[PDB]
RNA sequence: GACGGUGGCCAUGGAAGUCGGUAUCCGCUAAGGAGUGUGUAACAACUCACCUGCCAAAUGGACUAGCCCUGAAAAUGGAUGA
């Protein structure tokens, strides 16, 4: 069992020398209390896990004692979210779309809320999603649309 | 409106909305915890019962209780009739959003509904209704005359007719 | 610039004899006597009969006249005081360290013993005249009685300094002996 | 006996906090944590806040440090695949390729 | 601050040119003791007859409204305010006039200091339950307030009846009860025709 | 009993009030700190309580 | 806990009399009604209610019915929860007249 | 005394003047902001604006400007010359 938002923390050697103790100590203790990402990774060299937000502290305080006498530093800038793209431009190759010569964001415009401005607000400020590459070997548009809750589910 | 069956087995009255069609809550102890004396709604669907179409939203509800058993009703409230005769998209998945959206005829509808929230003001129910309703919201103009909570029509300021039945 | 005065009559109820030897009172009463001292600021003093003394002074300022006002006053309150006894009632406030209050009745002193955890013995003498008594209220309670208000009032705010807490917060404790019923009298 | 809120409550923002209000008052604050799915909210978390004078016209603030960027503001590193971002790439230059896209 | 209440006056000009005094019969009532509340409820009979007007200040302003009617200025020798006092103008007969304020009437709560009548029954409905709330009611004669299937520290019969009035000894006794529905109607000051003046009066004569 | 015991001790403790410049308290309804150290600034705070 | 609960063959539920049901343990209990087990039902803390608080048998009573009622809306996530309202409405198979107690 | 519509519409499915967004109207009255806080799960309860009962002649305010005070602390013991 690991969790749903995927709960991950950077583990960190304390010591340069103790960098070997501490990949060890990970090993020994996914016997005892199961999974943690020590190989096999999405994310870093190595890096905790548990099922859920509340679990995760609970499971830094045993990566301190016994194993291989390993100690660690650790680097929580919060439990990571995630994005969505719920508005493409009606600038190059996309035929659904909700862009317009006004509403430029889901909310306010993006002139409004501030950055990402390359082009204009009367063609949407979105553009330039279709490229080229290697002088017309790779030719390609593309087309991010809100998927189904359920479906996504 | 008053109570449909008169409390029984001394007199309990209370007091949540139970806004809208959707939710199971019921009112026998807001100002303490759940339980009051003994557990009776009576009835989830209770909500949905005393407002079908007359809101998804802010809706009132006199709750009552005739030991063990509760008859549905309301107070015949401002809000509540003229919601009634709009139209179904601004009474249904109107939540969690706002509506400031309403100028038809309610002109008919509240004068029988009049009586229901006060009995004894020495006013017209169907003349000091057009000053007191119509001019006191914004989702509710009545006629095009009107307007929504301002001095510029209601109080005859453009307006002709005030105090005498439209 | 400088302005006169108006006198500040009052009336005397039968029950006492006002008497002003040299603009210096002494009111006597049902309950028994006080005497206290005037001319401080130069005022005049009168007895019209022996129902009615006027405190004034004909010229002078501001200063003078709110002199003139409060001599009146303090007077007034004795003749009430000296004919019908005052009462300020002090309850205290502690039961979770419980409060222990004790009174000496023979010299009028009140002692208080453990609050905030104190083992020390704190005895109030009380001032010149004024009495107290333990009253069951409601298991609370010291109901400090006497004739002179003044003295009286000042009495139980002594007593009020004493039972706090001066060192560390002032609403860590809220607890100590404080003033009640007051303004209070009687006729019974 | 029990009286009951269905209030959301981000899984970031809580890192130990069921934990201490069930302590502090066992009973009188029993929360049970279960899953639903993910709420979206109108925010839009990227790295610096690019032009002031777009700011000053004034729709909140999006696209630049912000509420929305204390999730994403350096998740990435873990120890990382990279130091930050290593990529190389060829859509760059238009006139060599000569396109209109 | 400086005014009238708290603010200058510019409506209480109206007062004394608010109407005529066309209508024959008129009033002084004591209303104003009883809460808004339960005033405007009770009033609708009481208003279409001459309606309750007039202020207060204007009170004095009142004798020049006696002299264009046969009315003397004062009633019988007093105008008869030295209180909260309103004039309702009536149109009701001779006899009517008596009791017009009286045919549709009621009090207000108890009030810390005073007893007050209590005709009516109390209150009920579910308020949990007290052992130290047994130990004040001692004092009453009944000591028994769970009635029925509920539970709750006051019971659904008065109690609290009439001859058990007093100046302040079993007030303290209703600050224990935690609801006060003391009706005592309305009080009028005195009755009056247009020249003649009568005693406070519930009856036709 | 102890709540309005309470409200009397707090009366006789907190809701004086202070002058930014002694911390002096004065009254609960006051308009100067009525000592010559301040000189007299007039420009009071109320006392905070354990609620805030 | 998940782990713990499908290691381990049998099962017991404890839960407070004056803390009400634990939240946790029905938590994971409904990840274990997927697991075969035998949990077995203690009502704990009753201790608390009764003699350390001290409060009457009588209220006791009127406190378990609310357990006993949370108890049931667990036992109905995943396994079927009618012959617990028929012991409720009436105690036992046996005895069905209070007349014939006598 | 400090109301009726009224729990104003919203958010809520509790926020019922007072976590809080926007409109902020009309009745009736002697008077009463779709409300000044205290308080409360939000209410309830209390108070404020607002009015009136009594007492009974002055009241209120924003400034200017004399003197005084605060601002205004330093090195042997000390200076309107005493």
């Amino acid at each position: 069992f690991e969790a749903t938002p995927i709960v991950r923390v950077a583990v960190e050697p304390k010591h340069p020398s103790e960098m070997p103790q501490l990949v060890k100590g990970m090993k020994l203790l996914n016997q005892a209390d199961p999974c943690v990402q020590i190989l096999i990774q999405e994310t870093g060299e190595h890096v905790l896990v548990t099922a859920g937000e509340v679990h995760l502290q609970r499971c830094l305080d045993d990566l301190k004692e016994r194993f291989a006498k390993i100690h660690i530093s650790v680097s929580e800038p919060i439990i990571p979210f995630r994005e969505t793209i719920t508005k493409p431009p009606k600038v190059d190759m996309v035929n659904e779309e909700i862009g317009k010569q006004q509403k430029v964001a889901v909310i306010h415009q993006m002139k409004e809320d501030q950055s990402k401005i390359p082009e204009g607000i009367q063609v949407d400020s979105d553009g330039l999603i279709t490229i080229t590459t290697p002088n017309k070997l790779a030719t390609l548009s593309v087309r991010a649309m809100p998927l189904p809750e359920e479906v996504t589910q | 409106m008053p109570p449909k069956v008169d409390p029984s087995e001394k007199v309990e009255v209370f007091l949540r909305v139970c806004g809208g069609e959707a939710g199971a809550m019921s009112t026998l102890a807001p100002k303490l915890g759940p339980l009051g004396v003994s557990p009776k709604k009576v009835g989830d669907d209770i909500a949905k019962a005393t407002q079908p179409w007359k809101g998804m939203k802010v809706s009132v509800k006199l709750t009552i209780q005739n030991r063990i058993a509760v008859p549905e009703v309301l107070p015949s409230a401002s809000a509540l009739v003229i919601k009634a005769l709009k139209e179904p998209p601004r009474d249904r998945k109107k939540e969690k959003n706002i509506k400031h959206n309403g100028n038809i005829p309610l002109e008919e509808i509240c004068k029988i509904a009049k009586t229901m929230r006060f009995k004894s003001l020495a006013v017209d129910f169907k003349g000091s209704v057009l000053e007191i309703l119509g001019t006191a919201h914004s989702v509710g103009c009545k006629v095009n005359g009107k307007s929504p909570r301002d001095i510029q029509a209601g109080i005859q300021s453009g307006e002709i007719e005030v105090v005498e039945p439209k | 610039m400088k302005v006169i005065n108006s006198s500040r009559k009052v009336q005397i109820p039968e029950n006492v004899t006002v008497d002003v030897k040299g603009r210096s009172v002494k009111v006597t009463g049902p309950r028994g006597t006080l005497s206290k001292s005037f001319d401080h600021a130069s005022v005049d003093i009168n007895l019209v009969g022996k129902k009615e003394l006027t405190v004034d002074l004909w010229f002078g300022n501001r200063k003078q006249i709110a002199c003139i006002k409060t001599i009146t006053s303090i007077i007034e309150n004795m003749i009430t005081g000296v004919t019908k006894g005052y009462e300020y009632k002090m309850r205290f406030v502690y039961a979770h360290f419980p409060i222990n209050v004790a009174v000496t009745d023979g010299g009028r002193v009140v002692e208080i013993r453990n609050f905030f955890g104190e083992k020390i013995v704190r005895r109030i003498e009380l001032l010149d005249g004024i009495t107290c008594y333990r009253n069951e209220k409601a298991k609370d309670e010291i109901v400090l009685t006497g004739n002179s208000l003044e003295l009286l009032s000042q009495s139980c705010a002594t007593i009020q300094l004493r039972s706090a807490i001066k060192y560390k917060d002032v609403r860590k404790f809220l607890d100590g002996i404080y003033v009640s019923e007051r303004n209070v009298l009687e006729s019974n | 006996d029990m009286f009951i809120i269905k209030a959301v409550l981000p899984v970031a923002e809580s890192f130990g906090f069921a934990d201490e209000i069930r302590k502090r008052t066992s009973g009188l604050a029993s929360p049970q944590l279960v899953f639903s799915h993910w709420e979206i909210i109108p925010s839009d978390p990227f790295w610096v806040p690019t032009t002031e004078e777009e700011y000053l016209h004034f729709g909140e603030k999006a696209d630049s440090e912000n509420q929305a960027r204390k999730y994403m503001n350096a998740v990435r590193k873990r120890k990382g695949l990279y130091v930050e971002e290593k990529i190389v790439e060829h859509a760059e230059k238009q006139r060599t390729l000569s396109k209109n896209k | 601050m400086s005014g009238a209440g708290s603010k200058r006056k510019n409506v209480f000009i109206e007062k004394a040119t608010k109407l005529f005094t066309t209508y024959d019969k008129m009033i002084v009532a004591e209303a104003d003791f009883v809460g808004s509340s339960q005033l405007q409820k009770i009033r609708k009979s009481i208003r279409g007859i001459g309606a309750v007007l007039m202020g207060k200040k204007t009170m004095i302003r009142k004798v020049i409204r006696d002299l264009a009617d046969s009315k003397p200025e004062l009633d019988a020798l007093n105008t008869y305010l030295k209180q909260n006092t309103c004039i309702i103008f009536c149109k009701d007969n001779i006899a009517e006039v008596k009791r017009v304020i009286n045919t549709q009437r009621v009090g207000a709560p108890a009030k810390a200091g005073v007893f007050a009548p209590n005709d009516v029954i109390i209150p009920a409905g579910p308020t949990g339950m007290e052992p130290t709330q047994t130990s004040f009611l001692q004092d009453l004669k009944i000591a028994t307030k769970i009635n029925r299937g509920q539970i709750d520290i006051v019971n659904e019969v008065h109690i609290i009846k009439t001859g058990q009035k007093v100046g302040a000894s079993e007030a303290t006794l209703l600050q224990k009860l935690n609801i006060k529905p003391f009706t005592y109607g309305l009080e009028p000051k005195i009755i009056y025709d247009a020249g003649a003046c009568y005693s406070p009066s519930i009856s036709e004569e | 009993i102890e709540p309005s015991l309470v409200i009397l001790a707090r009366k006789y403790k907190c809701d004086k009030m202070i002058c930014r410049k002694c911390y002096a308290r004065l009254h609960p309804r006051a308009v100067n700190c009525r000592k010559k150290k301040c000189g007299h600034s007039n420009n009071l705070r109320p006392k905070k309580k354990l609620l805030k | 806990v998940s782990t713990a609960v499908r290691i381990c063959d049998g099962c017991i539920i404890v839960v407070d009399a004056v803390e009400g049901v634990c939240p946790q343990t029905q938590a994971v209990l409904r990840q274990a009604w997927l697991e075969n087990i035998r949990p077995v039902l203690v009502i704990n803390k009753i201790d608390r209610l009764i003699v350390e608080l001290k409060f009457t048998p009588q209220e006791a009573y009127s406190h378990l019915k609310n357990i006993l009622e949370q108890i049931n809306a667990l036992t109905g996530t995943l396994f079927t929860s009618k012959v617990l309202e028929e012991r409720a409405e009436r105690e036992t198979e046996s005895q069905v007249n209070p007349n014939s107690e006598q």
